[PDB]
RNA sequence: UUUGCUCCACACAAUAUAGAUGGAUACGAAUAAGGCGUCCUUGUGGCGUCGCUGAACCAUAGCAGGCUAGCAACGGUGCACUUGGCGGAAAGGCCUUGGGUGCUUGCUGGCGAAUUGCAAUGUCAUUUUGCGUGGGGAUAAAUCAUUUGUAUACGACUUAGA
RNA sequence: AGAACUGGCGAUGCGGGAUGAACCGAACGUAGAGUUAAGGUGCCGGAAUACACGCUCAUCAGACACCACAAAAGGUGUUAG
RNA sequence: CUGGGCCAGCAUCAGUUUUGGUGGCAGGAUAAAUCCAUAGGAAUGUAGCUUGCCUCGGUAAGUAUUAUAGCCUGUG
């Protein structure tokens, strides 16, 4: 109990883009482990947060949380696709990002 | 997957050092590079100090001094590999780099933690044998970099403190394998390796 | 108000033309062909195999 | 042009009260799919005897499989084809375990070494050399000593990851 | 000294009877024989016992391994599975490290968490024997 | 009203007979043995919201247990599998790993 | 100038943060060659073994990890002390000796957990900065003005004045 | 500089050709999901440091239509004929 | 404290779509192979045999077409 997690760890790299025109409405998701489309099918729909700090508490905390969920797989080496019920903020492209176990059809 | 990840910049190729390096900061991943001095590039070392030199004479005409800067320092020609792999006036840009450092030699905390060799930048993996190529030192020193014999003795200095506490190191893995030979062959190490352990 | 597509939704599968309901019970969709053995003619072979 | 089958293709000329029963010609044809196969059968068979598809009709086509298909052959090539300046008949031999799977490194031979892309060769003749040492090309005989064997220097392998911990090596 | 002494890198020969491991594709994981040589990039090979089909294949997708046996080149399934048999040749991977590591890393795999969690326990009582020991001489 | 029964047991673990979401949860290939059970009384309008905890709710924790905790026994190291949380190791891949 | 100033402890309010959530786990060198183990003439030596990836190794069970009783070791690990040493490339860290103290899941018991109601906000990190207490500590200068002319367009420079 | 037929630009954004009136793709109400075109997928940058057979070493290599030039003539460099 | 209102999770569906696992059929030289049977061959010639070489273990040439390995081709 050293340990705790229940995510996998996962970066935020970019939203959707082609060369010059960006989709801030999709988020690109590199999922820590993952290496081909094959394997990141398991992680689709799983829900995602990105977790962060601010200075005004609300209840009673300074973390907030953006929740999200992968929506498919991108390209050919594990990349995935995530919506979030806002939009990553985009400082925030390298930041790490949880994505958890549930909903689990295991 | 580390929160800082040192790499052996030894037998690497620049350009293909610099492009992983230069993922690895846009995603996050803190780099520092060390041993810039014995890093390779593909080609044989006339051709590249002619580069160099082509280089050289490019200088903003009416006053040098805006004009571009010309590193000498075998991790400042990396540095500059990397910079323009990545978009370095974009506030992102600056970001992805004040994760990045680079060293020639590997000076101290770095000289008791471990490094890694990137194999997609491995020269002896990647260039085909027979084709010549170059020591990014020896390239430096030629266009004025000024302190290959400091870090060669620094180097050496370093080398002896590191045999003996790798000597050290291999002594003490030798009682544990010793004292282990007992627990070994026994019980409960049957069991372990029934599940594989 | 929704055109519903009859080759996913059975309902309106069936709808449109039965016997959907035979040809899925009899399968035949599958369905052995017969059996024959007749052998092709030495110059078929021959000129197949030729040069 | 690609994954090559090889085919029978045979055609004639269509009947004429005058000529019902018209004779029947054959061809081999290296092609990817059938509806390549049947053009290069008339755009071979228009160079041959006066006839067009509009004319004719193809009456079979027929893939032909390998009869040996893990029987290693030493196999002469025939080919005709255009360099930027000229065309040039050109003999080749090939090892290998098919027609199909020699013809198909013809092409990329004749592309790499001749920058020869497919429009500009014809396959004249293709044969498994029966009697080894009929086998005129050293590039082929090579291969055809006695217990023959060879070491593969400097292995490389490739690496599931970016990092690695250990410095790899060579040995094989 | 005063022998000449020369060390020669001892290579695995492609050869006729020299044994290969499939990386890749379906016969992935498997065992077959190279039994004739078709160029420096491609031989024919053979792997009638782990039920592999013999077809011509590219060196790049095969590892040769340290064992060889017995084979005339150019022999048919039927005798080279004679051969394979009559040499041994399963016998002597599975003997080896090799063989041995792909087995031990494939058990892990399919470890259960339950599984998982006794080898914690387990390895946490031999730990403790072993610690009293590497403290004692 | 499509969620799961859950035990624990608690004086393994403290986890209560409970309500647990289907979706949220991963099944392992261990089981326990069932049989001497009760469970029959378990229902929705069991849990139906009416601070305390209920005699019942406590009498039916000891009787579903006991029970339990007899068959979790017979197989060694499992009570302690149970006692103690799960989580993910640095290495761990879900999408490979067997559970 | 009246408030002061400084270092260490732990204590409250603001504040920021390119993004902790089991561990950044140290030979060097070659790659048409090497690592490791062992022997010795300490070598371009002999014998053995290994690779084919870290898919490793180490750590990991307990109210986010509570309360209580023992057995067996005499180990492990944390903490704050202590005996030696080593580290200047940016050493600011490393190895060591000796006890003390907490924990110890090596092993065997006795309790506890619910109702936070079927997920949602539920582990606290480290930076500054203002204040609060008790201890140790220390007790200046620079600028303007005045002046020199080795200086000077003005600033600036260089001198001198208790 | 001047004609022929068609298609364009002009009157027209959009995706590609770094850039660019006219090339390639494709023409435009406000949006969601999917799929593609032309063009791309080491890194800048979304996308295989993919797979396969060759060829090439340049003390001035080479790197993609329109397109941002190169010839006669030579080489015991190396390849295949 | 209910109710609205809104927001969310799960379930069962509907529309669109993307990515997997699996069953049954059809065709062709009624795939070609492999495998089996048989005929016939050869060489990058297996066993024998011959003759010098031996350390007499083995060996080199030569004969020899299955034998103390095997392969190729046809037909079935």
């Amino acid at each position: 109990a050293e340990s705790h997690r229940l995510y996998v760890k996962g970066k935020h790299l970019s939203y959707q883009r082609s060369k010059r025109v960006n989709n801030p409405n999709v988020s690109l998701i590199k999922i820590e482990g993952v290496a081909t489309p094959q394997d990141a099918q398991f992680y689709l729909g799983k829900r995602i947060a990105y977790v962060y700090r601010a200075s005004k508490e609300v209840r009673g905390s300074k973390i907030r949380v953006m929740w999200g969920k992968v929506t498919r797989t991108h390209g050919n080496s594990g990349v995935v696709r995530a919506t979030f019920r806002n939009n990553l903020p985009a400082k925030t492209f390298g930041a790490s990002v949880r994505i958890f176990l549930y909903p689990s059809n295991i | 997957v580390e929160p800082v990840v040192v790499i052996d910049g030894k037998g690497h190729l620049v350009g293909r050092l610099a492009s992983v390096v230069a993922k690895q900061l846009l995603n996050g991943q803190k780099i520092v590079v060390v041993r810039a001095e014995e890093l390779n590039i593909s080609g044989e070392f006339f051709r590249n100090k002619l580069k160099y030199h082509d280089f050289l004479r490019k200088a903003t005409a009416f006053n040098k001094t805006r004009g571009p800067f010309h590193f000498r320092a075998p991790s400042r020609i990396f540095y500059k590999a990397l910079r323009g792999m990545v978009s370095h006036k974009t506030a992102r840009g600056k970001a992805a780099l004040e994760r990045l450092k680079v060293f020639e030699g590997i000076p101290p905390p770095y000289d008791k933690k471990k490094r890694v060799v990137v194999p997609q930048a491995l020269r002896v993996l990647r260039l085909k044998p027979g084709r010549k190529y170059t020591t990014l030192g020896k390239l430096s020193t030629s266009v004025g970099w000024k302190y290959e014999d400091v870090v060669a003795k620094l180097e050496a200095k370093r080398k002896v403190s590191s045999a003996e506490y790798y000597a050290k190191k291999r002594a003490f893995t030798k009682k544990v394998a010793s004292a282990n030979a007992t627990a070994a062959e026994s019980d409960v190490a049957k069991q372990l390796a029934a599940l594989g352990y | 108000v929704l055109k519903k597509n009859p080759l996913k939704n059975k309902q309106v599968l069936l709808r449109l033309n039965p016997y959907a309901k035979v040809f899925a019970a009899e399968k035949l969709g599958s369905k052995k062909a017969e059996k024959t053995g007749t052998k092709p003619a030495a110059v078929f072979t021959e000129t197949l195999k030729h040069d | 042009m690609a994954h090559f089958k090889e085919y029978q293709v045979i055609g004639r000329r269509l009947p004429t009260e005058s000529v019902p029963e018209p004779k029947l010609f054959r061809m081999r044809i290296f092609a990817s799919n059938e509806v390549i196969a049947k053009s290069r059968y008339w755009y071979f068979l228009q160079k041959l005897h006066k006839v067009k598809k509009a004319s004719g009709e193809i009456v079979s086509i027929n893939q032909i499989n390998e009869a040996h298909p893990t029987k290693v052959k030493n196999f002469g090539v025939w080919v005709r084809y255009d360099s930027r300046s000229g065309t040039h008949n050109m003999y080749k031999e090939i090892r290998d375990v098919s027609r199909v799977a020699a013809v198909e490194t013809l092409y990329q031979d004749m592309a790499a070494r001749h920058r020869a892309r497919f429009r500009s060769i014809h396959i004249l003749k293709v044969a498994e050399i029966e009697k080894t040492a009929d086998v005129k090309r050293q590039y082929v005989k090579q291969f055809l000593t006695k217990d023959l064997k060879f070491p593969l220097p400097h292995r490389v392998q490739k690496s599931t990851k970016t990092f690695s911990y250990k410095r790899p090596s060579t040995f094989y | 000294s005063t022998d000449s002494i020369v060390k020669a890198s001892n290579w695995r020969l492609v050869e006729v009877g020299r044994v290969v491991l499939i990386k890749k594709g379906q016969s992935a994981g498997k065992l077959a024989a190279i039994v004739e040589i078709i160029d420096q990039k491609k031989v024919l090979i053979d792997g009638p016992k782990a039920g592999v089909p013999r077809q011509a294949i590219n060196l790049g997708q095969v590892v040769l391994t340290p064992l060889t046996f017995a084979l005339p080149r150019g022999a048919r399934t039927a005798t080279v599975s004679k051969k394979w048999a009559a040499a041994a040749v399963c016998e002597k991977w599975a003997a080896s490290s090799w063989a041995k590591k792909i087995a031990q890393r494939e058990r892990r795999a399919a470890l259960t968490d339950f599984e998982r969690f006794q080898v914690m326990v387990l390895r946490k009582q031999k730990r403790y024997t072993v610690k009293k020991a590497l403290a004692k001489a | 009203d499509n969620t799961l029964l859950i035990s624990g047991p608690f004086k393994v673990n403290g986890v209560p007979l409970r309500r647990v979401n289907a979706r949220y949860v991963i099944a392992t290939s261990t089981k326990v043995s069932v049989e001497g059970v009760n469970v029959e009384k378990f229902n929705v309008e069991y849990f139906a919201k009416e601070k305390e905890i209920k005699a019942e709710r406590v009498e039916d924790q000891k009787v579903v247990d006991k029970a339990l905790i007899a068959e979790i026994k017979k197989t060694p190291l499992l009570k302690q599998y149970l006692s103690a949380s799960f989580s993910l190791k640095n290495g761990d891949k879900p999408h490979m790993l067997k559970f």
